[PDB]
């Protein structure tokens, strides 16, 4: 977020800080690091390793739509109680650095098309279930990540 | 009975869910339960067909 | 525990409850005669069948909202090579994003129904 | 790009199915004689 270069500013998908939710204490400070340049460094320190011309910005990505998936919010609609979300660019940002199917994530998120018994059972997800599975979602792609 | 899984499917669920997504809906009901007749053959409880 | 009527019921039901989870799409036939023959329409036989089918409610419904039903991603992804210069320098709400790409491809304001979750979709869109 | 008749219902299901990815079936109503027997058979036709 503090590094970023205009062009990857807008390809990589960044807002200000604390425009990510999941991201509390809005944006403590560290000191006697500066995180502002501490990214150029750490950028240099790919080059030396041998972090290939694409993959930096690609490593960049995956952090950035775990970063992204906390505006996923879920309001209780609550006329099923099984409610679902209203932003888009929550899932947008996050799926243009994922490139999973886009149509299948939310409708995932939502309807589980999944699995009693042997077999494929829908069903749509309450509120409740909508958030905490996509919160799972969010965190686990970082652990993949490293 | 594949009849009232039409109805079904294709009016009550249907305008349910357009009250809820708050899009610009207003309900309309159809009479459109064919039920009971089915009943008439089917329902177990209540007064039995 | 079961019979024929229950077991044909519930037979149905392996059928009509996996059905009611599966995509009903119906192949509707209409009779237009009891005559068995060639050319012979009866307007009220297929009337009363119309009524029995239950129709102008089915055409009522359908010609109202919108089939189809799903979010607005399938917007942004599939078609941003559609019109290159579409969000430019900066990103905002997903639906008003899109609405950008929806606009510069003039997809129209009751096509879609842009809606809380879902982007409910009518016939053909 | 084609007018109603039956293989659009037939390519629909087998299309949809690879991209909605609901599960997809078809279902023939109607009285005796009204036609269904036979559009179930050309559909086996279709997919083979």
């Amino acid at each position: 977020i503090a590094g970023a270069s205009e062009q990857m500013r807008n390809d990589l998908l960044l807002e200000g800080f604390n425009n990510y939710t999941f991201l509390s204490n809005g944006h403590v400070p560290i000191p006697a690091q500066q995180d502002d340049e501490m990214f150029q460094e750490t950028l240099e320190a790919m080059t030396i390793m041998g972090f290939t011309e694409e993959e930096q910005t690609s490593i960049l990505r995956v952090v950035s739509s775990v970063l992204q998936l906390g505006n996923i919010v879920f309001k209780k609609e609550r006329n099923t109680d099984q409610a679902s979300m209203p932003d888009n660019t929550a899932a947008q940002k996050v799926c243009h650095l994922m490139g999973i199917n886009v149509t299948d994530f939310t409708r995932s998120i939502l309807t589980p098309r999944i699995k009693v018994g042997r077999d494929v059972v829908q069903k749509a997800q309450t509120k409740e279930q909508a958030d905490f599975a996509i919160e799972a979602l969010a965190k686990a792609k970082f652990e993949r990540l490293f | 009975k594949l009849q009232q899984l039409f109805n079904h499917t294709m009016f009550i669920l249907e305008q349910e869910e357009y009250q809820r997504e708050g899009i610009e809906w207003n309900f309309i009901d159809f009479g459109l339960d064919l039920q009971p007749c089915i009943e008439l053959i089917e329902r177990p409880t209540n007064p039995p067909g | 525990f079961r019979t024929v009527g229950q077991l044909y019921k519930e037979q149905l039901t392996k059928l009509m409850t996996t059905l009611r989870n599966t995509n009903p799409n119906f192949v509707r036939c209409i009779i237009p005669n009891h005559e068995k023959r060639a050319g012979k329409l009866d307007a009220h036989l297929v009337l009363e069948q119309l009524r029995c089918n239950g129709v102008l409610e089915g055409i009522r419904i359908c010609r109202q909202g919108f089939p189809n039903r799903i979010v607005f991603q399938e917007f942004r992804q599939r078609y941003e090579i559609l019109a290159a210069n579409a969000i430019p320098k900066g990103f905002m709400d997903g639906k008003q994003a899109c609405i950008l790409m929806i606009k510069a491809l003039e997809l129209d304001p009751n096509l879609y129904r842009i809606g809380q979750s879902k982007i409910f979709f009518r016939t053909g869109v | 790009e084609m007018p109603p008749h039956i293989y659009a219902i037939a390519d629909t299901a087998y299309r949809s199915m690879l991209q909605d990815r609901e599960d997809q079936s078809i279902l023939c109503t109607g009285e005796s004689g009204a036609g269904k027997t036979e559009n179930t058979k050309k559909v086996i036709q279709y997919l083979a």
